[PDB]
């Protein structure tokens, strides 16, 4: 049997397509098919020349070693068991407005990134997806196997003091946590208290080839005469 | 296809035997001992001998437990056979036992185990043959690796059997050929029929029960003393059927931790429910589910209710048949027996005679008894023993008759010696010995069992002989010809006579005669639940007459009531009249359907409550006379069977000039003379032994013991102490009855 | 009675002399009889001279340090463990198809290494070795002290998981991986998918050196009367 094979259909195709990537691309550096010395994110080189391939490869390549895999496999199983909880969420039924805000987290992540020196524009938008889960998932208790339980709403405080101690970047992860409240506050915070700027409308184009969930009703065929 | 035949056990306990039916056996052109290849399920074959039979069918074929396992088929299942004459004489031969069997044996098992089996049988065995061997305290398996030539040969004289190399491992085919059986229960034969009939129904084939469309049951309630063998049984059936047997304990389930119990229960019964025809066994269900005046707690009520409603949720799916097993089967709360939960009732008995004969039978197969015990004497002199109480009393023996050795096996080695084994066997000094320090529990109970009193036993009293046989065996031998033709049989017989005519022999004859049950209820136990305890018991008392029919119940001393009332007391007359107005109204309960036979004995006829001497109730009155005749002679003849002789003291003399006497006075004789005769004996032996004290071994001529040899003199002795116990004025007052019985009605 | 005696004359005889080889080359190695630089099949030294000193000692020597004695111990750990019992399935007898397993598996190995630039050649093969057992003895359950109820056909990828996280070089375990699945195709899967004959079959050479053992019956008795 293919358990592999049925837990990875299971995933939705957006999560499933973007977590093999981002798994992969690291893998695909580390080969040495491609040397990393191009995929570092240059700010003075992204300034000067276009160089297209860096927007993109900063958010998936991981140079993966001993001593900081730890932080790599913390983030790939927050990822995984985090993502589809908040695409079932409350965006099952609009996957376009989860692309959307996917895409403005890359871009204003692309954009600071761009503004400051940090090279690896990846565990900040990991770490703010979780604080808007969060946020839109608060009064719970905290998991937490070989103890006690916490209470909710203060996952990103966890996480940076995770982060911090072990490793750091803090400065990274601190600029990630801003983005994800500033789409609480424009996308929910904003329209119930003031409602007045409404910048934020998906367009339609992507709407053509992304319909939403619908009945489904499978799949018919054409009686005729 | 006149091949295909239906696999049942069989009786004969050979490897190398099957039986079929003559009319088979001859219009498969088969001869007695010809070679037999039989085919069955998964492609696996054996060879086998066939022999014949008494009384089994044409489809059925005969075959113990090890034949069973190896074509890897169940009972009921149906087998292809072939004739194949022409088996080659073997050569060589590799052996090798089963890991988990030689645990610190070692030694050398061919001169133990092999070469007695292989002798003088010539049998035939096939490549990757499992057999089984039973040794000194232990029983062996052998796996056949290879054989020369392939695959078939037969043992003979002249053969290279290799028994070296290392213990190979068990195979996850065969489960095992050590574990319970219907060939591991003894005294338990009616019970375990209607069991097997009954669970052999639904876990076979369900799709039929499915197409059918008929209700299979979904409870079955075993109940009976402890340690009777009743989980014994139901892990039998589950293993022999093929199942998913899952036991779940009382205590174990009442020992946990509040909220947790009926959730363990509930993962219990799922999964039960996704793991096939299973069948679960609940152990001691009075302890989880007693009367509910008997809880005080919570707990025990939020128990019961969801074991209900969880038997309740059993609708059809697979067929789970649940089984539970109680002590005294009105200890149960009384809501678990409506319909559609345990409904059919099944008792457990405690084994008579043979019943005892047969465990013994059973549990002493390993040992090597000696040829010198009687396993008879030992099973009918340990009445009261339950199976568990002689698996104790064989386990005991073996360690006491081992415990007498350990200078042969002094230190020795952690793998005890081979040949040691063989050395030691088992005599009936310890098995008296192991009886002597050994209590049984069964004690006060109720003994329902066959009596062994024939006719002979009894002398004279044609006229009775033929009344009861007339009243008793008509009315159920030909039961066809009392259903056609309107005759109401009746339902009681009184006995009334001079006391110690021999009431009790004749009860114990007809039950006999009629191979029916037995219940003698006596004065001491009646008076018992007359003062002091209540009359509850009798509703038991003739429940149990009821669940074993046919029956014939007997009631001793039916005056012992108004004997104690008419005195200086007068405060218990209500307790003698309770006790008759409950004989009264479970004897008017009664249908006709069932056969329960009441029989009364009394011998103040004139004292009787005429309540009872009524049509519907105890109405026929019969009339032992004094004894005469020479049917003494006979009497005499009974209690002289196992006494040696009489020589020249001529018996009918003695019945000539002993007129007027009662069968217990010459039972009485009799034993005063056999004391006489002991009293000789010894004074002699002891006069032998304190002879030989002086002259040693001074004795030419050689004497045995004096035999067993009564002379008339000890008989004439006898009789001058004897005197009537029975005056002359109540067979007087007998007959005065009689007459008016005769006269005034 | 040496314990260390029986033990190691109780293992079969194939694995006896590897797991012999596997110890005694590490230590010479270290003692400085031989220096290392004389044992790395180096990969333009032997296209270009023969050099015919270095093609087998690139599987028994191993630079055993305070980095890596883990890993080390490991290896060794399994091979003991899953040689043996893979000797003991299904592989009583006949030797001789070990053995050229065996044989092939290093000569495919050897070639490969000089396609790429690989130095140490043990991971590979005892992992792939270990993957075939594992392969031929699936849907069986095992697992450590703590796992509980693992299932076959995972250990591959766990053990992956590990030395890719902890250490790196990930390439020469891959390529075990697939030597390993190519293996089992063409010994295994080809001859039942398509019924061709066996493209690789052991020579009568190696049947005459090492003949597979035969039933023994040893000495037994006449059973007479
Ligand atoms: N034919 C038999 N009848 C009764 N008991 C037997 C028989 N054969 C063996 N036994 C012994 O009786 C025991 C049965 O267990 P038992 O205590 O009766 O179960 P439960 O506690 O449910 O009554 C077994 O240990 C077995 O050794
Ligand atoms: N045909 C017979 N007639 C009279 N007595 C007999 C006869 N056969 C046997 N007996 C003796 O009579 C005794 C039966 O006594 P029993 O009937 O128990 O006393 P009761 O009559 O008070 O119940 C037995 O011990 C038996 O030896």
């Amino acid at each position: 049997m293919s358990d592999i094979g049925d837990w990875f259909r299971s995933i939705p195709a957006i999560t499933r397509y973007w977590f093999a990537a981002t798994v992969a691309v690291p893998l695909v550096g580390k080969l040495g098919l491609i040397s990393p010395a191009y995929l570092f994110l240059w700010p003075e080189a992204f300034l000067y020349r276009f160089q297209i391939w860096r927007p993109i490869t900063a958010t998936f390549y991981f140079p993966v070693g001993p001593g900081t895999g730890f932080l790599y496999l913390v983030n790939l199983y927050f990822l995984y068991q985090y993502s589809t909880r908040l695409e079932t969420g409350a965006f099952d039924g609009r996957p376009a407005d989860y692309l959307f805000m996917l895409l403005f987290n890359w871009i204003c992540i692309v954009i600071t990134g761009l503004a400051m020196d940090m090279q690896l524009l990846m565990i900040p938008l990991i770490m703010s997806v979780l604080y808007v889960w969060a946020q839109l998932n608060r009064d719970m208790i905290v998991s937490f196997w070989f103890g006690t339980r916490f209470k909710a709403c203060y996952l990103p405080w966890v996480i940076l003091g995770f982060n911090y101690i072990i490793g750091g970047s803090v400065i990274n992860e601190l600029i990630g946590n801003l983005v994800g409240h500033l789409y609480f506050f424009l996308m929910f915070r904003y329209p119930m208290d003031l409602g007045g700027r409404n910048f934020l409308s998906t367009p339609q184009f992507l709407y053509r080839w992304l319909p939403s969930r619908r009945h489904n009703w499978g799949q018919g065929f054409r009686l005729g005469d | 296809r006149p091949n295909r035949l239906i696999v049942d056990e069989a009786i004969n306990e050979d490897n190398s035997v099957v039986s079929l039916s003559q009319p088979k056996m001859d219009e498969l052109q088969l001869f007695r001992g010809d070679t037999v290849l039989l085919k069955g399920k998964k492609r696996r074959e054996a060879v086998c001998i066939v022999l014949s039979d008494d009384t089994c069918s044409d489809e059925k074929i005969r075959m113990n437990r090890v034949v069973r396992n190896n074509l890897r088929v169940r009972l009921g299942d149906v087998i292809s056979i072939q004739p194949c004459p022409d088996v080659k004489y073997g050569k060589r031969i590799h052996v090798l036992p089963i890991d988990d069997t030689v645990e610190g044996i070692t030694g050398n098992l061919f001169e133990v185990y092999l070469k007695p089996y292989f002798l003088e049988a010539y049998r035939p065995i096939r490549k990757g043959d499992i057999f089984l061997v039973r040794g000194g305290m232990r029983a062996v398996e052998f796996k056949v690796v290879e054989t020369d030539p392939s695959p078939y040969c037969i043992v003979a004289p002249d053969t290279v059997i290799h028994c070296e190399g290392e213990p190979i491992k068990r195979e996850d085919e065969e489960e095992s050929l050590n574990e319970v059986g219907y060939d591991d229960i003894g005294g338990c034969r009616k019970q375990l029929a209607q069991i097997k009939e009954m669970v052999e129904l639904p876990l076979r084939h369900p799709a039929l029960f499915k197409a059918i469309g008929v209700k299979p049951p979904r409870g079955i309630l075993l109940y009976g003393p402890p340690g009777t063998g009743k989980t014994l049984i139901a892990r039998a059936v589950a293993n022999e059927t093929g199942a998913f047997f899952f036991l779940i304990n009382g205590p174990e389930i009442m020992s946990k931790l509040a909220g947790e119990s009926e959730s363990n229960l509930r993962k219990a019964f799922e999964e039960a429910e996704k793991n096939a025809p299973a069948i679960i066994f609940i152990d001691e269900l009075d302890a989880i589910a007693p009367k509910r005046e008997k809880t005080h707690g919570e707990v025990e009520r939020r128990i019961v209710s969801q074991l209900l409603t969880l038997m309740d949720g059993l609708k059809q799916r697979a067929h789970v048949i649940v089984m539970a097993a109680t002590n005294r089967p009105n200890s149960i709360d009384p809501a678990l027996r409506r319909f559609g939960r345990f409904d059919r009732e099944v008792d457990i008995g405690i084994p008579d005679a043979t019943g005892r004969l047969e465990i013994l039978q059973i549990h002493t197969k390993n040992m090597k008894l000696a040829d010198d015990v009687d396993l008879e004497q030992v099973a009918n002199e340990t009445h009261g023993h339950v199976g568990a109480d002689l698996a104790a009393l064989c386990s005991e023996a073996a360690l006491q008759a081992i415990r007498k050795k350990m200078d042969l096996i002094d230190l020795e080695d952690e793998t005890i010696d081979a040949e040691v084994m063989n050395s030691l066997a088992v005599t009936m000094d310890d098995f008296r010995w192991a009886l002597s320090q050994s209590n049984p529990s069964a004690l006060r109970e109720t003994v329902v069992e066959v009596p062994q009193v024939t006719w002979e036993d009894i002398g004279g009293l044609e006229d009775v002989k033929r009344e009861l046989q007339e009243l008793v065996q008509y009315p159920v031998e030909h039961p066809d010809k009392f259903l056609k033709f309107g005759m109401t049989p009746s339902k009681g017989v009184l006995f009334y006579g001079p006391p110690g005519c021999g009431k009790t022999l004749l009860a114990k004859a007809i039950a006999n005669e009629c191979q029916a049950n037995f219940i003698s209820i006596k004065g001491p136990e009646l008076l018992t639940m007359w003062f002091g305890e209540s009359e509850a018991n009798v509703r038991e008392i003739f429940d149990k007459a009821r669940q074993a029919a046919p029956c014939v119940l007997f009631f001793d001393e039916l005056d012992s009531i108004a004997k104690a009332r008419g005195g200086n007391i007068g405060d218990g007359g209500g307790a003698a009249d309770r006790v008759i107005n409950q004989i009264l109204t479970e004897m008017d309960g009664m249908s006709t359907k069932k056969n329960v036979f009441i029989i009364g004995a009394t011998n103040r006829p004139d004292i009787i409550d005429p309540a009872i001497l009524r049509p519907g109730r105890l109405d026929q009155l019969i009339y032992i006379p004094l004894p005469d005749e020479k049917s003494r002679v006979a009497i005499l003849k009974a209690n002289l069977r196992k006494s040696p002789v009489a020589k020249d003291v001529d018996l009918e003399f003695l019945a000539k000039m002993t007129n007027g006497f009662s069968g217990a006075d010459l039972t009485e004789i009799c034993q005063r003379a056999c004391k006489l005769a002991i009293r000789e004996s010894i004074e002699s032996e002891i006069r032998r032994e304190r002879e030989r004290q002086t002259n040693p071994s001074a004795m030419e001529v050689e004497e045995d013991d004096p035999v067993p040899e009564i002379r008339r003199d000890h008989f004439e002795e006898a009789m001058r102490f004897a005197r009537r116990s029975v005056s002359d004025n109540d067979i007087r007052k007998y007959e005065m009855f009689a007459q008016t019985l005769q006269q005034s009605r």
